[PDB]
């Protein structure tokens, strides 16, 4: 009769605990661009935590890092899908 | 490829 | 009627609800942070994308970290009764729990605070959705091969 006050929230995290975050100058950020690609395409088809997994791959996968300082090359990135929902979301009715 |  | 569920969120009401956009580019000079090139870019995409899911997108830039409380603060204090959901995207530098303004960091935990479940009457039992392009620390993940 009481709920959490701490539920219903969901956090889309653009990087692991810890970690930098990537940005492209020209393209966006790594996260951003996957995420606004992830919800054109499914968000009248999957539930929010299947397009939010979907990022995860599409970010782990097709993103590398490019740069001339080898401290910052080559690096990879995972974002962080964090829930306290209780129910599974549709952005469609 | 920046980071933030 | 006949039997039911309640395993999914009501998005049926008459608004979908607000979608605020936190697009934070430049930073006061003081504070030594770069400018975020490319985040306009993640702007004017998260505007459209979600304006296609129906939702009312509020595009707000290059704010201080007491402008990002109040507004995160009036919001709250708005009328959600007829709003299914709430989204934040939050742009801009950060750390581990932090997010800056252009003048200076702002605990994350100080943003959702105001939308919790007991403040924010208006959102009780709905998602309130935060999605958060920020560093999150300085690791680098060097990746494995497959």
């Amino acid at each position: 009769h009481k709920i959490p006050v701490e539920a219903d929230f969901l956090y889309a995290y653009s990087t692991a605990p810890g970690y930098y975050s990537w940005r492209n100058s020209k393209d966006g950020s790594w996260f951003i661009q996957s995420l606004c690609a992830m919800l054109k395409q499914y968000a009248d088809k999957l539930e929010f935590m299947h397009i939010l997994t979907r990022v995860n791959r599409k970010v782990a996968t097709e993103f590398e890092s490019f740069s001339f300082d080898a401290t910052f090359h080559a690096k990879k990135q995972i974002p962080c899908i964090v829930s306290m929902l209780t129910k599974e979301l549709y952005f469609y009715h | 490829d920046e980071v933030d | 009627s006949g039997i039911s569920l309640d395993n999914s969120y009501k998005m049926d009401y008459p608004e979908m609800g607000l979608c605020i956009i936190i697009n934070n580019k430049n930073f006061h000079k003081s504070t030594g942070m770069t400018s975020r090139s490319g985040t306009d870019v993640d702007a004017a995409n998260l505007r459209e994308t979600f304006r296609n899911l129906k939702y009312e997108v509020r595009n707000k830039n290059d704010l201080t970290r007491e402008e990002i409380v109040e507004l995160m603060r009036d919001v709250s204090k708005e009328d959600h009764s007829k709003r299914s959901s709430f989204v934040c995207v939050l742009l801009s530098h950060g750390e581990e729990g932090i997010i800056f303004g252009t003048n200076g960091p702002v605990d994350l935990k100080k943003i959702t605070n105001f939308f919790r479940g007991d403040r924010c009457r208006e959102l009780t039992g709905k998602p309130k959705l935060f999605i958060i392009q920020a560093c999150r620390g300085t690791e680098l993940d060097c990746g494995i091969e497959t």
